[PDB]
């Protein structure tokens, strides 16, 4: 659901385009993530384990 | 390369004013050719 | 449906294009008119 569970009622989000939103608010076009939805999800799957 | 695109078409903007003026420009053309 | 609104103009940005391009079809268009 995002962030929208905290200031309201609960909103579903794709977990893919969630992190647009996310990327967005740092100074990066979206388009980045797309482009690399593969390598970024590995980064995230190593760096937790 | 993106997983999960959409076919679709996107509107372009210039055409509205420009589809009228293609009854204007292009009948402009054709305003002369028969006189 | 706006409290306070009021009239004016809103010059689109393509009038010093229709004058320099529009108007220049034109008057290429007027230029075969005498003829
Ligand atoms: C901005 O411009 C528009 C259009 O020029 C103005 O709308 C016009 O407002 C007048 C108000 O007096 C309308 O006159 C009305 O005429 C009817 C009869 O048709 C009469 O029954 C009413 O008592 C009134 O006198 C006029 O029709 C109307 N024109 C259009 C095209 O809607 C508008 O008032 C202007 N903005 C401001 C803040 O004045
Ligand atoms: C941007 O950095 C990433 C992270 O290192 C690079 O991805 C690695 O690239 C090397 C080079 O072949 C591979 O051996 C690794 O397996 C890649 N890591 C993952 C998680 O896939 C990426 O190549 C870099 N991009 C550019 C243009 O240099
Ligand atoms: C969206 O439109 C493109 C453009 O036609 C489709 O790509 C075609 O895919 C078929 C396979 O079923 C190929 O035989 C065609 O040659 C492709 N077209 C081109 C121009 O290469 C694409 O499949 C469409 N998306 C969906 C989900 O149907
Ligand atoms: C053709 O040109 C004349 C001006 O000579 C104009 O009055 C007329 O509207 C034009 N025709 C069209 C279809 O716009
Ligand atoms: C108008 O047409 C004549 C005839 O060929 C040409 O010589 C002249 O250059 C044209 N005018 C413009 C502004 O192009």
């Amino acid at each position: 659901s995002g962030w929208t569970f905290g200031a309201g009622a609960a909103l579903q989000i794709p977990f893919a385009m969630q992190m647009a939103y996310r990327f967005n608010g740092i100074g990066v076009t979206q388009n980045v993530l797309y482009e690399n939805q593969k390598l970024i999800a590995n980064q995230f799957n190593s760096a937790i384990g | 390369v993106v997983i999960g695109i959409v076919n679709n078409t996107v509107y372009d903007p210039l055409q509205p004013e420009l589809d009228s003026f293609k009854e204007e420009l292009d009948k402009y053309f054709k305003n002369h050719t028969s006189p």
